[PDB]
């Protein structure tokens, strides 16, 4: 009423990441599999550094 | 060290694992040290007059 715009009230702050859907927990698993790939060939005596 | 690395490049092309390459130089390095320790002669039996000359042999080599 005090303004012609009447902005819609967002729940969270601007810039907050996305939310529920399909692939949220899968991204966390793929993030762990990504870090797990770096430590993968370092296993055993015949590994690498 | 570059000579060991340059010769290791050809062996990586053949598909040898690097640990077998590294273990080979470790056994070869100790074997070469064990041979060179036997063949070299001792100079402590000589007197001080000749021991000074051995320093002159190495002094002219380093300068």
């Amino acid at each position: 009423n005090f303004g012609s715009q009447t902005p819609t009230i967002v729940v969270l702050k601007e810039g907050t990441d996305a939310s529920q859907g399909k692939g949220q927990i899968i991204s966390n698993i793929n993030a762990c599999v990504a870090v797990q790939e770096a430590l993968k060939p370092t296993l055993g005596p015949l590994g690498s550094d | 060290a570059s000579a060991l690395l340059d010769q290791a490049l050809e062996l990586i092309q053949k598909g040898i694992h690097p640990i077998k390459i590294a273990n080979g130089f470790d056994e070869a390095a100790k074997l070469a040290i064990s041979k060179l320790e036997e063949t070299c002669d001792d100079i402590s039996a000589s007197n001080d007059e000749l021991f000074r000359d051995f320093l002159l042999r190495a002094a002219k080599t380093s300068l």
